[PDB]
């Protein structure tokens, strides 16, 4: 499957993601410092067998948090500043963000 | 006797502008003008406290790396524009004033909303100017008391708050010079007088009670030793 | 194979300090080596510092 730019990322918390719009892309003019997500994207992982711990897993914290891993473009520790200007392209034939 | 200093006292104080002025101490015995002349100027130049902006917000902007359409000045300019602003807080050490306009001109200091606690010594300082008819600006400037320089980044915030650097300093330069006293009958006693050049937020009277205040605060730790 | 491209741009402000390479007109470089307090610095007999 493709990657996909969104706003879930299950493992970390809710105050890492207080800077990214429902697109998943930082706001024009946040304050970012080393280590801050700047767009959060997730990297699929297939495998159709289902263990049962794999089973437990799934039904006691859902499914999106499972088959999925975290690619996010993150800030660079010793870099700081503010975002200024946000440059998204889309390939033809793609379905455009809210933010396109 | 020659144990018995005769000692000085305020006599004149000679407003020249609203933003200058000369004291005058007198008498002084000798050597002692030059002593007391170097300690008031550093402290006076190093320990004067005074009100700051730190903090602004307007309405249309994110961040001060953007413009606003009608507004002729970046926001940048504008901040640094703000950063010379004179203002006298008499009842508080913080306070939040107000800024409306609209249409086609300068916006000034005069523009600013009165305060009962708070007065603008210059109002003639430009901030920015509107260059749209149907353009108008509304911001909250954040203003505090301190002494010295304190640089943002020294010192969360949600996005459209911009911070500043404080320069609580109110004293611009400082001066002072040694003449012959004219006393009833000695001919060895001196006259000091300091020319003050300050921003207009303080009386030079109460600055020089002040940095003799500090220093005889720091040097009683030598009194007793 | 290359979905979307995303491009983030951040501005810092940098400021004057020691170890900063300043330099004339006429070959005359230097290394700041200290920023010196204003009552520290000589003044003329009007009090104006350099």
């Amino acid at each position: 499957g493709p990657e996909e730019i969104t706003a879930d990322i299950p493992n970390v918390g809710e105050a890492a993601l207080s800077k990214l719009d429902e697109s998943g892309i930082v706001y024009i003019g946040a304050e970012v410092t080393g280590g801050d997500i700047l767009v959060g994207k997730v990297t699929p992982k297939g495998e159709t067998q289902l263990t049962p711990e794999e089973k437990l897993l799934r039904a006691i914290f859902g499914e999106k948090a499972s088959d999925v891993k975290d690619s996010s473009l993150r800030v660079p520790n010793g870099v700081s500043g503010t975002v200024i200007d946000v440059q998204v392209f889309t390939r033809d034939g793609v379905e455009k963000d809210k933010r396109a | 006797s020659v144990t018995e200093f005769l000692k000085p006292r305020l006599v004149d104080i000679e407003q020249v502008s609203s933003t200058h002025a000369k004291v005058t101490l007198e008498p002084l015995e000798r050597g002692f003008g030059h002593t007391l002349g170097n300690a008031l100027r550093r402290i006076l130049l190093s320990s004067m406290p005074g009100c700051a902006v730190t903090e602004v917000e307007i309405d249309g902007v994110l961040h001060e790396y953007s413009t606003k359409e009608g507004v002729q000045e970046d926001i940048l300019e504008i901040l640094l524009n703000l950063k010379g602003l004179a203002v006298r807080v008499q009842g508080k050490d913080e306070v939040i004033l107000t800024l409306n306009k609209s249409g086609i001109g300068p916006v000034t200091a005069a523009d600013i909303t009165h305060d009962g606690d708070v007065e603008i010594v210059k109002p003639q300082h430009v901030i920015c100017h509107l260059t749209d008819e149907n353009a108008s600006i509304s911001m909250r400037i954040k203003v505090q008391r301190g002494r010295g320089y304190v640089p943002a980044s020294t010192r969360e915030r949600p996005i459209g708050r911009l911070l500043v650097d404080a320069c609580y300093s109110p004293v611009e330069r400082i001066a002072y010079n040694v003449e012959a006293a004219r006393v009833e009958q000695r001919t060895d006693l001196d006259k000091l007088v300091i020319e003050m050049e300050t921003n207009g937020t303080i009386d030079p009277e109460e600055a020089i009670r002040r940095a003799a205040t500090i220093l005889a605060e720091q040097l009683e730790a030598f009194v007793d030793l | 194979g290359v979905l979307k491209i995303v491009k983030v741009y951040l501005a810092v402000k940098r400021r004057i300090q020691p170890g900063d390479k300043m330099a004339g007109r006429h070959g005359n470089k230097g290394v700041i080596s200290k920023i010196n307090p204003i009552e520290d610095m000589p003044y003329d007999e009007n009090g104006t510092p350099v």
